[PDB]
């Protein structure tokens, strides 16, 4: 369904912003989301995800620390809070939604730890744009 | 993990087949039984569009001279008699753990 | 509000699909039949069935483990059943055969048999046409087939080989489902699924092109295969109305034996009795006519225009071929693919005595010959058929594992879990 | 004995007062008959494949009776068969009321809706009560 | 693509923890010790076959479903010099059984024919009244 | 290394007691029915017949517990009744065997009858009791 | 080397390696002799401390 | 050099058991015996061993 975001433009470094994504119809507690950054001319980077309920936050290792990313499964919006920015994260951003269902954390027996379920992506929003200059 | 795929630039003209290959350094098979490599384009300008979520199946609106195969490390997606829309890029991208990279996206004209 | 306490019942009415393995029974003794087997639980004769309420419940007849688990498992009951008998390795030597329709039994003169290492012993055999092969160097001289083929095994002869039915029982805490709509597709959902512990008869009859001593489809004549305008799934044809066929010997067949193996004697013909005379079967011409008409308009409520034409299909695949009281016959089923739809029915038989396999290579059996004279009768109740793309039939080849696909087709295994929770308003006191 | 895998979940717990359907007599009344000792009255007369089918096929109707024994033995239920407990129902298993539940649900769906949670439930028992109650219970004989 | 960390507990995970703290963990080793060419079957057997001798021995001791209980078998202090709250908070289980290893026979013979045979031949006879 | 003599009435011992004081020795029995002393010290150095006897002992003391388990007395070793005797079974009465008579002898009084016994306490002491739950 | 069609025992095709090419190139191992060079030296730093 | 340098010829009977034939093959050193009192006969060297 629609999916866009909110909240673009064009900070200093040192700055922070926090974009807002919205979808449109499916169940939204149901699945996990995504962060991608394509630069101008290059491929794509995968930048972060969260769980289904909100637990759980995978961050790659370049913007680690430096962002945040939440939920609210009642508003069904997605926030992308960045922090400590470099001219070098000047890209596109996109909010995505992952292709398959998942499901609840598992809890193998053998070992009192939950395990949830990550796969890609089939619905990238378009997407706002953040410039890191002077 | 490492990911990348070849050739990148594919300047052709409608009426051929041809394919795509990405080429694996770790290998992929999870443990639910599958090989969690997605294929997908994006157009020039747009957002990217699913052509096919595993090398095995398909997407929704997707016409079928688009297959793929591979091994473990070996991957590659085939495009029979390629279509005059092909344009723009072709991105391999994996879904084995984290952080989960691409390819460079094959340029065809 | 309640606050909901959870509650453990022990005994819910669940399950789910398994894999599993199985195990005879058999309804009945010296214990040297091959198939039979009588070292196996003796059966119960309580009717157990469970019939239930309201299941929708998909089968399927191909993708079904219980039909590849006796392909796996018949062909090693009878390798066990061969293994420990005498091999047949010095019999592939130079033959010099003669004849005494025209010549077709073969008066053989081969003259080695080591049962010692100096004094080799000349010998009289007497083989057949779909035995032996010629040699291109000299005159008259021959071989047998198999030699480079596989090793040629003879079979024990105090062994037996009757049909018993096999009940699988699945074991404890497992079940076996089964349906029972008259007009199954073979393959879609159910609505009365019975339950029992442990499935009806199977004789593990082996034969190619058709089926002998079955079971009957009821009310009428059931086709089932899966990809119709395909013409690789093989269609099936069961039916109703057993269709009865004598076939005979008509021979004597004395047998002599002679010693090669150091206390293990080679079984050959030593003479036959009365008149050379060739083995066949007898059909009754009514009833097979009166059948076909029936197959037809089931053909043609799926290929519902194009008439339906039969026609027939290397000695072996394209023979008809089966068991009679351990011997094998090939019978020339020309006769009845001939008709199309816009007395006692003869059909000649021959009579090999070296085997193949299932997969047919690695193996070749060598059957012993028996004294007096084979009557044996069958119903005869089960076709395959196969199309080709007016439509006309061809029998088919010979995947020995579809005959259980038409016995099976009632059947899936359970897994009973009767554990299991639910929440209600009640809680233990502590 | 399967004979109510149809009905609904608030009328199958009336059947449910014969021993599941007598679930676990029908064992004993086929292991007597399984120890039938015509097997020791041939020694089987070789191995055949028959018994070595038979053999697996015991061990299983050994084991998958123990762990519906040991579960039922841990979580102070051993041996009835309508037990209660101290755990609180979370709702976030499962949002449905409660007559569609009992009244207004089949059996085998019901596995469906939680076999997903099921695991959860398991460890929820009994280091929520049947470790916990065993130490409350020593405490309380301490005086 | 998947991960978290402890929530309850591990499988031996309180062998190195005291008693104290390792007596709330005893399900986690109740219950994986039955689940986990002919060579597997064998060790399918013995790993029954040594369940039913620890079931069986908790069965005669009317201690048969519980995880814990108690006797009225007395505790000899010839058995143990150790003091009281050094046992329940100082010693870990792999520790406490080779100080008792010895004495286990005594144990077991002095729970059953001692009390729990004991206590039928007096239940029994409650009777009559 | 020396031994004295036995205070606790090792296996089989009290085969020539009473029935009232063979009853002292009824825990010993039951131990060592299952695998006796463990045998095969992990010798596994170089079959299939070895393991169809390992097999067969667990099933016959599976086929007690469980018909324990069906006459209300699962755990125990001696447990009572609601139901009566009937003399026609055997009628000799209460000292003439009790302290007068070995196990032996009471179980080559009782043989005939002895599945006669085992529906009547089914049916009488737990599906009859199954019908008091309410 | 290539295929080959020996003598067949009962129901057992024999091989014995078919013919070469036409020309031998005798086989060899082939390591990059720096970095085995390289390792001894790294082995004696603890190949050592032991006296 | 010392390896591939003989094809060797033998007469055999193995499944027909009627007539022998000789052959062709290729064998290396490391398994063929110059054998005595004869001029360039070779046998294999694990003959009188086990199968
Ligand atoms: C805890 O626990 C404990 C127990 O446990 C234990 O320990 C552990 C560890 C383990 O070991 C286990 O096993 C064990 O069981 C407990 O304790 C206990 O208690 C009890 C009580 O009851 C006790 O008992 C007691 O005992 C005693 C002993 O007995 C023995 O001995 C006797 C004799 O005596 C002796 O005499 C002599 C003479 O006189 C002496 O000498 C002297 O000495 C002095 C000093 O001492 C000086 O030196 C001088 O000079 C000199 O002369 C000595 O000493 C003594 N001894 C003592 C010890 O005392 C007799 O009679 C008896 O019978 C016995 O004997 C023995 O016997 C046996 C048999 O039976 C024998 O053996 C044999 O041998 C042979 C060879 O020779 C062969 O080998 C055979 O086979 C074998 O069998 C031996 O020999 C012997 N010996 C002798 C030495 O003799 C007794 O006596 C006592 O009695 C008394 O008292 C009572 C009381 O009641 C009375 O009644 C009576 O009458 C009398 O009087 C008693 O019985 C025990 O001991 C204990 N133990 C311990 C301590 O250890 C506890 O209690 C617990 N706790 C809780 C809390 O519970
Ligand atoms: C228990 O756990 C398991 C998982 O764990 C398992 O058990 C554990 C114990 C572990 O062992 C673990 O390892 C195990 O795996 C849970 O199982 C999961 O169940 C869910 C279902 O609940 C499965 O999700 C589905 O998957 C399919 C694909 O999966 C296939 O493959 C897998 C494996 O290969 C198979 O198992 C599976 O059966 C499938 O064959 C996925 O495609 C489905 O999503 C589509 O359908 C739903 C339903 O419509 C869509 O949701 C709707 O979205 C719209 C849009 O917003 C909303 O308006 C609706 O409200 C909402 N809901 C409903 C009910 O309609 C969903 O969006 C998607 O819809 C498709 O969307 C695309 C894109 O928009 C669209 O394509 C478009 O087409 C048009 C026209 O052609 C244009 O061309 C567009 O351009 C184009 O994009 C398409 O048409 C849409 N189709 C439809 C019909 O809408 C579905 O999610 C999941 O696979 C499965 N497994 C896993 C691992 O998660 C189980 O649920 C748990 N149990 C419980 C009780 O929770
Ligand atoms: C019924 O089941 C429920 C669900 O069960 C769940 O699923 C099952 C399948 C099974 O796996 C269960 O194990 C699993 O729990 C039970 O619900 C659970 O209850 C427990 C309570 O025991 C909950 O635990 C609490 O967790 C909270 C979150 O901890 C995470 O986050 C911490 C940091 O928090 C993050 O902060 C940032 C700040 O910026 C937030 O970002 C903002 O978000 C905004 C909204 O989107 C906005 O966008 C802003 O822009 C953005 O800045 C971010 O959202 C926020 N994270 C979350 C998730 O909100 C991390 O430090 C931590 O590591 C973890 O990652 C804790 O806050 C909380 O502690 C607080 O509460 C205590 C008690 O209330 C209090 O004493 C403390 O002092 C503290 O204040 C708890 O630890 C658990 O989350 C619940 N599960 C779920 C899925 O939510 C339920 O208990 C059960 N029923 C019963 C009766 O038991
Ligand atoms: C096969 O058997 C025939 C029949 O005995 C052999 O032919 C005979 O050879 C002798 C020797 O000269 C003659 O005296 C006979 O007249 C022959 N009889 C016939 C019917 O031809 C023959 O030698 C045997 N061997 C082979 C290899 O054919
Ligand atoms: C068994 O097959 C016979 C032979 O087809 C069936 O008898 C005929 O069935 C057709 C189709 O219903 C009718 O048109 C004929 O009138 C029937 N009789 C004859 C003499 O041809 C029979 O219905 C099948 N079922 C049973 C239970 O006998
Ligand atoms: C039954 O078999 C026929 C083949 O004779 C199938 O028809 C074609 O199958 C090919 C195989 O991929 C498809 O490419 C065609 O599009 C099919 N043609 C039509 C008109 O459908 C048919 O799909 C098979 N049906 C089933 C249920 O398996
Ligand atoms: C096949 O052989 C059987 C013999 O088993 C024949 O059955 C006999 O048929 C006659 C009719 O001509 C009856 O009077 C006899 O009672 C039958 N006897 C038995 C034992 O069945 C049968 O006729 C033969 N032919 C066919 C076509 O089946
Ligand atoms: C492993 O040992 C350490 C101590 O060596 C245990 O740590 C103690 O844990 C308790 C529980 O809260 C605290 O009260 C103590 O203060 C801790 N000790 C110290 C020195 O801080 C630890 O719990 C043990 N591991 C397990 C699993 O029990
Ligand atoms: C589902 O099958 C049952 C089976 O009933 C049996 O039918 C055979 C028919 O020959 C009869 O001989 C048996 O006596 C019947 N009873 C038993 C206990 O085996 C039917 O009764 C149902 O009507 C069927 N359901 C539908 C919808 O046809
Ligand atoms: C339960 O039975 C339903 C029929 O009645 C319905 O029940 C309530 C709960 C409402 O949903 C109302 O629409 C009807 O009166 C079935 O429709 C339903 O599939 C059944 N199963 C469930 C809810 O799991
Ligand atoms: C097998 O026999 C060998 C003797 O064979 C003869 O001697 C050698 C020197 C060669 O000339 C050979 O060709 C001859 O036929 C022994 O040397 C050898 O040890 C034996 N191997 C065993 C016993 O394993
Ligand atoms: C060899 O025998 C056959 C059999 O009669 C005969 O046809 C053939 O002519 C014979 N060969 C010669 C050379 O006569
Ligand atoms: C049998 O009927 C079902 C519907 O009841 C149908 O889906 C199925 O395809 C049919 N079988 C065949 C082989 O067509
Ligand atoms: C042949 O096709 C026509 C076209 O629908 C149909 O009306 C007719 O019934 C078919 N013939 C048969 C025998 O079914
Ligand atoms: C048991 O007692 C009844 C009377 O209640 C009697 O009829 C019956 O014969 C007795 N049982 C036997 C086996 O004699
Ligand atoms: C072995 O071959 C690979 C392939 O080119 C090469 O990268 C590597 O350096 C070679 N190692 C040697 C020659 O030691
Ligand atoms: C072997 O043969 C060669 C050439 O044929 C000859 O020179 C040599 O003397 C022979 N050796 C013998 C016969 O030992």
């Amino acid at each position: 369904v629609q999916l866009v975001e909110s909240g673009g433009g064009v900070v200093q470094p040192g700055k922070s912003v926090r974009l807002s994504c919205v979808v449109s119809d499916f169940p939204f507690s149901k699945y996990p989301m995504y962060w991608v950054r394509q630069a101008p001319g290059k491929g794509l980077e995968w930048v972060a995800a969260i769980s289904g309920d909100a637990w759980h936050v995978v961050y790659s290792n370049s913007v680690q620390g430096r962002f945040l990313v939440s939920r609210d499964n009642v508003k069904n919006t997605l926030y992308l809070e960045m922090n400590s920015l470099k001219i070098e994260d000047t890209a596109v951003y996109r909010c995505a939604r992952m292709f398959q269902e998942s499901g609840p954390p598992r809890l193998d027996r053998w070992s009192g730890r939950n395990y949830y379920y990550y796969s890609g992506m089939d619905v990238w929003g378009q997407g706002t744009t953040v410039t890191v200059s002077s | 993990i490492v990911m990348t795929q070849t050739p990148l630039s594919l300047s052709v003209t409608p009426g051929q087949p041809a394919s795509i290959s990405c080429k694996s350094s770790e290998s992929l098979r999870q443990s639910n039984g599958k090989t969690s490599l997605y294929w997908y384009r994006q157009k020039p300008g747009q957002s990217p569009q699913l052509l096919v979520f595993e090398v095995s199946n398909r997407f929704s609106g997707v016409s079928d001279r688009f297959v793929g195969s591979g091994s473990g490390t070996d991957f590659t997606l085939r495009i029979s008699r390629v279509e005059a829309e092909d344009v723009g890029f072709y991105y391999c991208m994996q879904s084995k753990d984290f952080p989960l990279t691409f390819g460079g996206g094959t340029k065809v004209d | 509000a309640e606050q909901l306490w959870v509650t453990v019942y022990y005994g819910v009415p669940v399950w789910k699909e398994a894999t599993t393995t199985l195990f005879c029974a058999s309804d009945a003794t010296e214990v040297h039949n091959v198939w039979a087997t009588h070292a196996c639980v003796p059966t119960d004769p309580n009717p157990q069935e469970v019939v239930l309420e309201n299941v929708t419940e998909n089968f399927n007849m191909w993708k079904n483990n219980m039909v590849e688990q006796m392909h796996e498992d018949i062909i090693s009951l009878w390798d066990q059943s061969l293994k420990p008998c005498v091999k047949l390795t010095p019999l592939c030597v130079t033959l010099n055969c003669t004849d005494l329709e025209g010549g077709e039994i073969k008066n053989c003169s081969f003259n080695i048999t080591t049962s010692m290492r100096d004094k080799v012993q000349k010998e009289y055999a007497l083989f057949y046409k779909l035995d032996v092969v010629p040699i291109k160097n000299d005159n008259t001289s021959y071989r047998l087939i198999s030699c480079n083929t596989s090793v040629i095994t003879q079979a024990c002869p105090k062994v037996s080989f009757e049909p018993i039915p096999i009940h699988y029982c699945a074991p404890a805490g497992f079940a076996i489902l089964k349906c029972n709509d008259k007009k199954f597709n073979g393959t879609g959902p159910c609505t009365n699924v019975s339950t029992v512990q442990c499935t009806h008869g199977i004789r593990p009859v082996v034969s190619t092109q058709l089926l002998l001593n079955g079971s009957l489809a009821e009310e009428e004549v059931v086709i089932r295969s899966a990809n119709f305008t395909d013409n690789a799934k093989i269609i099936i044809v069961q039916l109703n109305k057993s269709v009865e066929i004598n076939c005979t010997r008509p021979n004597n067949n004395t047998r002599k034996s002679i010693h090669i193996g150091p206390g293990r004697a080679f079984y050959t013909t030593g003479e036959i009795i009365g008149d050379i005379r060739q083995a066949h079967c007898n059909i009754s011409g009514t009833k097979w006519n009166d059948t076909l008409k029936q197959i037809v308009v089931k053909l043609k409520e799926q290929f519902g225009n194009k008439t339906i034409v039969f026609n027939h299909s290397d000695p072996e695949i394209v023979m008809h071929s089966f068991n009679c009281g351990g011997e094998f016959f090939y019978c020339n089923s020309t006769q009845l693919f001939n008709s199309t739809w816009n007395g006692t029915i003869v059909l000649p038989c021959r009579i090999k005595q070296i085997v193949n396999m299932w997969q047919e290579v690695g193996k070749a059996m060598y059957a012993p010959p028996i004294k007096g004279q084979i009557r044996c009768s069958s119903n005869i109740t089960g076709l395959i058929l196969i199309r080709d793309g007016t439509e006309i039939f061809r029998p088919g080849g010979g995947d020995m594992r579809d005959n259980w696909r038409s016995e099976l087709y009632k059947y899936k295994v359970v897994k009973i879990e009767p554990l299991g929770i639910a929440p209600t308003k009640a809680k233990r006191r502590v | 004995f399967l004979g109510a895998a149809g009905s609904t979940m608030g009328a199958a717990s009336m059947t449910l007062t014969v021993q599941a359907r007598l679930l676990l007599s029908g064992i004993v009344q086929q292991q007597n008959n399984l120890l039938r000792a015509i097997e020791a009255q041939q020694h089987l007369l070789q191995l055949t494949v028959w018994g070595i089918k038979q053999l697996q096929a015991r061990v299983l109707a050994v084991e998958r009776y123990l762990k519906d024994q040991q579960l039922l033995g841990i979580w102070g239920c051993s041996g009835k068969l309508i037990c209660t407990t101290a755990v609180p129902w979370n709702t976030s298993w499962s949002n449905k009321s409660y007559n569609q539940i009992w009244n207004n649900m089949t059996w085998m769906e019901w596995e469906r809706e939680i076999d997903n949670y099921t695991s959860l439930i398991y460890t929820l028992i009994e280091d929520s009560q049947n470790q916990q109650e065993k130490n409350e219970q020593e405490l309380l004989e301490l005086d």
